[PDB]
């Protein structure tokens, strides 16, 4: 780069980015009227920043050089700017001497470039969360057309000129001396990245994505001056490829590919399914049109209440100037407000009202008029949205299956890790909650809290077991909890919790396998198991699990779905006073947990089927005066754990198992 | 006839619980049920 | 009928369980906040006695409550709580746990289609399915109101949407009242042709004013308007037919029809109009602002088709209030609106709410809000445009929801037909240059000798607010493009396929400067 | 998988958790049970027998199939628990190299209970002797090469890759290999210096993902080179059952590398062996 900018010829680095300016070529250098070919808000932008990086690294390859450009990456947060131009003079031992650095300033007729860092680039995220440039690139790749992401990738683009430029003129903040600062050329090869992970992951959709079709009539137009005869471009290969159909393929043509395509540490087919799950609730969008005001300015915005006082929204930039063509985008343009009404719990319908201020560089305050009526809008969440085609969705974490085709290894280690449980002694205090002691009061006097009998039972038993397998994950058991059925006829006690004793190799050693009884603590006695004798060979679960399905509402379907759960749990408890039957102590056994795992799965298979049939599944219509309030042991805080026990409590909140949990199934086949 | 059989061993009385009755439900085969068309013909009244 | 539509809206409801309590009682049901504000929503009697044999229901009983909830604000998916009194009869309170405690139901929206009842008026027909006792009754149910000069004249009525302008403020007139551009366009115009319904009715009407169907063949203007002076010997003078022209109090002139060559030209088939094409591609759409925009150049164009180059006709949007016609077409246009629901309900896709204005429909509607312009008192409590969707609650009907004479099966079979293959559009901008103007545009190849392409209209007077379309407007030349014979795929093909010529011709016969409107661009539409 | 150097806060948090979770346990598939399959006791080679050895495969045809199967299994045993993504791998070819800052401390905060907590790369606990292992220091990967020069293990590494067949490439890969061991064990009894407790330090499994990267580069060079890359001069030595991953069940929980036990089918690790690298950059310069 020092040989490229001491240069000063059609070769010289000065020419190269004063392309992007002034003198003007533009459209024609035949025009009593000159402007530049920085087409901003057209639809060949991308396609014109991709020649020119691909240029800028023509020419600078014939100074002795290897690889390409290397990119800055801007979207994952960093506390300074890069060391590589932090630097204004820099030490060489090759020569033992210290000389100026080459990226810290650029001299340009007569002048040099100037920096003026603001401090709103060095914040620091809140942990777990993205930062902000982060989420509103990241919010440019949902939309499967490139007709509405130019518009989101194009003001991440210029957000950064005002981030770090200041308020300078000369500076790269304007448009007139942007091209002439080194940190440019980087910064539009990352951008040129962020393109390249846009057609990726269109093609990893399937769409075409080498020809798009909104365009056409002007993506047609080959670009300037990148057209012009070799005697006002050195180069040949972007002259050839002049016509903007081309410039797709890029590894096809131009020989040269990123090799992280990973954003913040999210592979491909991750970030899908993040965004996909972001997409899965309702949100809240702000919407602007755009022209030009012959001056780049920032533009905030604030929510006015008319019941109250007016809030801000953050704010985002654009660009422009005196010396460039108007410019109209088609379509609206988007920013996030969910944030903030989170934060002011405002009704998603309220009424109120946005504000623009559009604001210079310097401070001074234009006319808060020259938008029209900005709008907003609300996109409704990928669950409300129905295909009737099944759900098609993939989850992580956990995967319940079917134990009886769980393999030995998992099973000794799930059955050991219980046992530490048991040693460790919290399994008595986690499982009080269902029955006796009295954690729990009402009416004056010592009760349990075991909901029963209403609509939010299945919601306090899904809760619960959730609640049981986390803190029993805690110990790193190899597989989640499983689930015992009893759709299909058993033909005896399931083997993992009838078999008299386990044999550990880690030991080499019999021990008695925990599945059978426990000692309830401080009571003097343990459980019993005992079976019926006519729990087996009959289809009366099934046809009665059957008849009970069959319903649309859900508050008769709440009924049935009692009825067969206390059914198997009173036969198979038998005689035994301690035992499945008496849910005062019912609960601690783990046939209690294998048995409800089940029972969540038939209420998820219920779900299933309202999806298929239409019909409104996730809302209720029973006890309404109840389904806000979350449950009762739950909604304290010293008893639960943490996250899901103390945040998504709320019965409504319950519903959404899939995503608001992250927990899928096996499968959802019902007994073949 | 209801009776009660507990985990005890023992019995209980069916007038602890309300006496059950018996319902029928026809099949789902019902098509059409609403009638074609109405009658369309007044009907005189004495002004008081 | 009525409780079939009764059941449409949802309601909440207090559920019971009851028995017999050997004893006569009054129970008072309370429903209170959870800061222990109580409200006696209603009350009713248990009847019983010591010799009665003990009972009790086997299912629910229901109790109205929506009122004193939508009345307080208190939604249902609220908190609250139930609370039960009982007096005895021999004055003695009685302890509510006798009953047990209640549950609260909700009954949601009935999304099935009603096919409503109402008397043989406001039922707009067809207008060349009009008799002579209908048409007779029409003209002088509407000349006995266009010779009043009260405040409820017809020139006062026709004010708002024309001018004298007396908007924003009605003390101070600014610009005219007419809203354009934005979404509320439909709603707006829809509730200002209804607002003359109740004028006629009580003038003396006798059926509402008919919808003419332009989208199918037009040998010309029909005869009820076409029709100049006619004889009765009723009151033994003859009556010029108010079909034709109309006062203007102010500038003492009247409005000139004038028709248009273009609007004689038939289809392909000749059994439908060249905007039937446009009409369904109009339907085909889904989501609402999308709709609206590419739905509002649609009406647009009749009134340059029929205004002529005139400053005192349709083709004006200062005077366009004074002519029938205006409310004839605009008949047409809720018809449009209201048969878009029909096909709404099958994928069954949210229509009631607008989810791209939501800022829009909760706003102030001018200028019926205020009582000062209009004294309907009808229409008095109607300046929210979303309680409009639900057109049944506003007393009318139509006899059918058909086009061009077919039904709505054929209507999706079409459009299948033309989803099937692929297709070429061209998008325009469009937003408010303060006249009305053409856009005609010819497609033209490299060859430089091309065809004429089509064209498009715009309107807009010189009183009304700055406005821009949100998205582009949609026009369809792959017909066009037929006749050329270049294929669909030599638009992509790196052969250079065409471009447009554009141009705008302003009404008085100048032409504006390209400059004032964008630059169109040609869209691909793939196969489904 | 990627390099140490690359990976923010919350990887690292999430793995910790991952790492802990798999420590506390104390099943045949736990850490213990699974550090077992490279040192002592003997159980190698039938552990029915008399004789006691261990089956970790050392300088002979087979050391890089047998490391990237012990590594595979241990992949497999640990995104169960909730890894999202592969192994990260340490580069001590780096220029300039030091200890990983990520295990080099003792204790670190959990900022979402906002409090302290014991990390678990810090130390690992000796099952049976009930004694950890104690990493030591040494300047030696701590020199700063000179301006211009390269370090040593870098031209070992280069001297390591010259070599255009497999027959002969894996003894300096092997003795190359070993350096780095005793240089994070030094003189403490219980450390990576010696084979007797090599898997219970963490930082094993990185080294030998580095191992197995580099052996990755080494076949996209031969490949870019055209020459065949199969170690055909152990074509009697591959065919043997890789014990122990080639017994029986519950002794073999997992069934990948119990199926992939030939080696013949263990070349090709972007398709059989369900991971892959993000680069194959060496010293900011390409196979190219
Ligand atoms: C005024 O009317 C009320 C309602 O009819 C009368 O209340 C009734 O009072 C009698 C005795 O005060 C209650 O009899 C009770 O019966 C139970 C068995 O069911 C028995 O165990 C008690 O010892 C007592 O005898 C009766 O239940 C109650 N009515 C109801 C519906 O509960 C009241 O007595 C009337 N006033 C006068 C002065 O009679
Ligand atoms: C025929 O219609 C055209 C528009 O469709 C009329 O042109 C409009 O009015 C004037 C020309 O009469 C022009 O703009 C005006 O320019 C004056 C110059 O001082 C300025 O003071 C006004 O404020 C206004 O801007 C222009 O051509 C056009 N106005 C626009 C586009 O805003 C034309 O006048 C009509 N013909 C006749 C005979 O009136
Ligand atoms: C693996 O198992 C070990 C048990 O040997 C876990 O260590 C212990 O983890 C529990 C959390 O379940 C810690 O309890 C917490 O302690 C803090 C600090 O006193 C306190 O503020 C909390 O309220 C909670 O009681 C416990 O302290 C910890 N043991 C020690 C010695 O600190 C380890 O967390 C497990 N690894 C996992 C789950 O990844
Ligand atoms: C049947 O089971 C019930 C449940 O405990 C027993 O009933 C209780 O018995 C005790 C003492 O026998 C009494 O004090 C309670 O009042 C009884 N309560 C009820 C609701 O019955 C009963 O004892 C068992 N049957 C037998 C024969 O022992």
């Amino acid at each position: 780069l020092q040989s490229l900018e001491d240069d000063t010829s059609i070769n010289g680095f000065e020419h190269i980015a004063a392309f992007h300016g002034q003198p003007n070529w533009c459209p024609s250098p035949d025009a009593e009227k000159k402007f530049a070919c920085c087409a901003h808000g057209m639809a060949v932008f991308p396609h014109w920043h991709r020649l020119l990086t691909v240029q800028a690294e023509n020419a600078l390859r014939a100074k002795g050089f290897q690889d390409g450009l290397p990119y800055w990456d801007w979207t994952l947060p960093m506390t300074a700017l890069p060391e590589i131009v932090a630097g204004e003079t820099y030490v060489n031992p090759e020569t033992n001497l210290p000389e100026p650095n080459p990226f810290h300033h650029g001299l340009v007729e007569g002048k040099k470039t100037t920096r003026s860092v603001r401090d709103e680039l060095f914040e620091k995220p809140k942990f777990g969360r993205l930062t902000k440039i982060a989420e509103m690139v990241l919010l440019a790749f949902e939309q499967t057309d490139f007709c509405t992401f130019e518009v989101q990738y194009e003001i991440a683009h210029n957000y950064i000129h005002a981030l770090v430029g200041g308020n300078e003129s000369y500076s790269m903040a304007s448009l007139r001396y942007t091209a002439y600062d080194p940190i440019f050329f980087l910064h539009h090869s990352n951008t040129d990245r962020i393109w390249a992970i846009w057609q990726a992951l269109q093609h990893y959709r399937g769409l075409p994505y080498n020809s798009a079709n909104c365009a056409i009539a002007s993506l047609r137009k080959p670009l300037q001056p990148f057209a012009q005869t070799s005697t006002i471009n050195p180069d040949h290969i972007t002259r050839d490829h002049s016509v903007p159909f081309e410039v797709f393929d890029y590894e096809r043509s131009f020989q040269y590919h990123y090799d992280d395509l990973e954003f913040n540490g999210f592979s491909i087919p991750q970030l899908q399914r993040e965004i996909l799950h972001r997409q899965h609730d309702e949100r809240v969008f702000a919407g602007f049109m755009l022209h030009g005001i012959r001056k780049s300015a920032l533009v905030t915005l604030e929510v006015c209440e008319p019941s109250g006082p007016c809030h801000p929204e953050g704010e985002f930039y654009i660009l422009g100037d005196e010396y460039e063509i108007p410019w109209q985008y088609d379509r609206l343009f988007q920013y996030e407000i969910t944030d903030i009404l989170a934060k002011y719990k405002l009704e998603a319908n309220d009424r109120y009202s946005v504000k623009y201020s559009v604001i210079d560089l310097d401070g001074k305050k234009i006319s808060s008029e020259v938008f029209g009526k900005v709008t907003v809008v609300v996109r409704p969440g990928s669950e409300t949205k129905k295909g009737e085609i099944d759900k098609n969705i993939v989850a992580s974490s956990h995967i319940r299956r079917n134990l009886q085709d769980l393999s030995e290894g998992e099973v000794e280690s799930l059955k050991s890790a219980l046992r530490r449980m048991q040693d460790d002694g919290t399994f008595g205090k986690i499982a009080s909650f269902h029955g006796f002691p009295s954690l729990c009061t009402h009416e004056g006097r010592k009760v349990a809290c075991c909901v029963h009998g209403s609509a939010v039972f299945p919601h306090w038993h899904r809760l619960y077991v959730d609640q049981v397998e986390n803190a029993l994950l805690a110990r790193g058991s190899a597989v989640s909890v499983p689930y015992w059925d009893w759709t299909q006829p058993i033909r005896q006690l399931p083997a993992l919790i009838n078999e008299a004793s386990y044999f550990d190799s880690r030991s080499q050693t019999e021990e008695s396998n925990p599945f059978f009884q426990v000692k309830i603590l401080d009571t003097g006695k343990v459980t019993t198991r005992d079976p019926q004798p006519e729990l087996f060979n009959s289809d009366y679960l099934l046809n009665n699990v059957l008849l009970a399905l069959e319903q649309t509402s859900f508050c008769d379907f709440e009924i049935q779905f009692e009825i067969v759960h206390n059914a198997l749990h009173s036969l198979v408890g038998g005689r035994g006073l301690y035992s499945l039957s008496s849910l005062d102590y019912s609960a601690f056994d783990p046939l209690f947990f294998l048995h409800h795992a089940n029972v969540d799965r038939i209420w998820a298979i219920w779900q299933a089927l309202q999806q298929y049939r239409g019909l409104p599944d996730d809302k209720s219509d029973c006890a309404l005066n109840i389904m806000r309030q979350p449950l009762k042991p739950f909604n304290d805080k010293g008893q639960n754990e943490f996250d899901l026990t103390n945040r998504y409590s709320r019965p409504i909140d319950v519903f959404d198992y899939s995503n608001h949990f992250d927990y899928h199934y096996d499968t959802l086949n019902f007994n073949s | 006839e209801i009776k009660i059989r507990a985990y005890n061993g023992s019995y209980l009385e069916s007038s602890v619980l309300r006496r059950p009755s018996l319902i029928f439900v026809p099949g789902e085969d019902n098509s059409q049920d609403q009638t074609g068309k109405t009658e369309r013909r007044l009907i005189r009244k004495s002004v008081t | 009928s009525l409780i079939n539509k009764q059941k449409e809206k949802s309601r909440a409801f207090a559920g019971f369980l009851l028995g017999g309590i050997k004893t006569s009682a009054h129970v008072d049901i309370k429903v209170c906040t959870p800061e222990d504000v109580c409200k006696d929503a209603g009350d009713f009697d248990v009847l019983g006695g010591t010799a009665e044999m003990p009972w009790s229901f086997d299912r629910l009983y229901r109790y109205e409550i929506t009122e004193v909830l939508e009345k307080k604000g208190l939604s249902v998916d609220d908190a609250f709580t139930v609370k039960v009194e009982l007096r005895a009869l021999n004055g003695s309170i009685l302890s509510s746990s006798l009953i047990p405690t209640p549950s609260v139901l909700y009954e949601p929206k009935s999304r099935v289609t009603s096919i409503q009842e109402l008397p043989p008026n406001r039922v707009r027909h067809e207008i060349s399915h009009l008799d002579a006792r209908a048409t007779m009754s029409l003209k002088a149910a509407l000349r006995d109101l266009q010779k009043d000069g009260t405040k409820s004249g017809w020139q006062a009525l026709a004010a708002f949407h024309g001018v004298p302008a007396l908007c924003p403020s009605p003390e101070a007139p600014k610009y005219a009242c007419c809203l354009h551009g934005v979404p509320t366009f439909p709603h707006w115009h829809r509730l200002y042709t209804l607002q003359v319904e109740q004028a006629l009715l009580k003038h003396g009407s006798t059926v509402a004013l008919p919808y003419w169907d332009w989208t199918l063949p037009i040998s010309q203007l029909p005869s009820l308007f076409t029709e100049q002076t006619f004889y009765d010997a009723w009151k033994d003078e003859v009556l010029e037919n108010p079909f034709a022209r109309g006062y203007i109090k102010e500038s003492k002139g009247y409005t000139v029809r004038d028709p248009q060559p273009e609007l004689f030209k038939l289809s392909a088939d000749g059994k439908h109009s060249v905007l039937f094409d446009e009409v369904l591609l109009v339907l085909e759409q889904t989501d609402y602002c999308d709709f609206e925009v590419q739905f509002e150049v649609t009406h647009n164009a009749i009134h340059y088709l029929v205004g002529g180059h005139q400053s005192y006709s349709l083709s004006s949007l200062h005077y366009s209030s004074y002519d029938p016609i205006f409310f004839t077409h605009h008949t047409f246009v809720d018809k449009i609106w209201a048969v878009w629901q029909e096909l709404q309900k099958r994928r069954g896709l949210p229509y009631d709410r607008a989810d791209c204005a939501v800022n829009y429909m909760s706003d102030a509607m001018q200028p019926f809000n205020s009582v000062v312009l209009n004294e309907n008192a009808f229409t008095r409590t109607h300046a929210l445009p979303k309680e409009v969707f639900n057109y049944q609650d506003l007393n009318f009907r139509y006899d059918d929801m058909k086009l061009g004479g077919l039904n709505l099966d054929e209507l999706e079979e079409e459009i299948r037909q033309h989803q099937s293959k692929a297709r070429v559009f061209a998008g325009f901008l469009l937003h408010g240059i303060g006249t009305s103007a053409e856009v005609r545009f010819s497609v033209c190849q490299e060859n430089g000798k091309c065809t004429r392409a089509g064209a498009i209209f715009v309107l807009g007077g010189s009183l009304e607010m700055p406005w821009a379309f949100d998205r582009l407007y949609k026009y369809d030349i792959t017909d066009t493009l037929n006749e050329l014979h270049i294929r669909p795929e030599d638009v992509f093909n790196a052969d250079a396929p065409f471009s447009l010529r554009y141009e705008i011709i302003a009404v008085n016969g100048t032409a504006l400067p390209p400059s004032s409107l964008s630059k169109p661009t040609i869209i691909f539409k793939p196969a489904v | 998988r990627k390099d140490v150097d690359t990976l923010t806060d919350e990887e690292v948090y999430e793995l910790r958790q991952a790492l802990s979770r798999f420590q506390n346990d104390t099943s045949v598939n736990g850490y213990q049970s699974v550090a077992e399959f490279h040192g002592l006791p003997a159980r190698c080679p039938r552990p029915d027998a008399r004789v006691r050895y261990a089956c970790c495969v050392h300088g002979m045809a087979t050391f890089p199939h047998w490391h990237r199967l012990f590594v595979v299994q241990v992949e497999d045993a640990l995104k169960s628990r909730g890894l999202h993504f592969g192994i990260p791998y340490w580069d001590w070819t780096r220029p300039g190299t030091t200890v990983p800052a990520i295990a080099s401390k003792e204790t670190y905060v959990d900022p979402n209970s906002g409090s302290s907590v014991h990390n678990p790369f810090f130390n690992a606990p000796v099952a049976f002797l009930g004694e950890t292992t104690s990493r030591q220091v040494q300047p030696e990967l701590s020199t700063k090469p000179e301006y211009g020069d390269h370090t040593a293990l870098f031209d070992g590494m280069l001297l390591a890759l010259e070599q255009r067949d497999f027959c002969d490439f894996e003894v300096q890969f092997e003795v190359v290999h070993n350096l780095p061991h005793f240089l994070v064990g030094g003189f403490a009894s219980y450390s990576l210096s010696t084979l007797h407790y090599s898997a219970f330090d963490p930082i094993f499994i990185l080294h030998h993902s580095n191992v197995d990267r580099l052996w990755a580069i080494w076949q996209a060079l031969q490949i870019k080179r055209g020459l065949p890359y199969k170690a055909h001069c152990a074509h009697t030595m591959t065919h043997e059952l890789l014990k122990p991953f080639g017994f029986a069940p519950p002794l073999n929980s997992n069934e990948k590398t119990y199926s992939h036990a030939r080696p013949t089918n263990i070349y090709d690790y972007e398709h059989e062996l369900e991971y892959a690298y993000d680069n194959l950059q060496f010293g900011g310069m390409t196979i190219d």
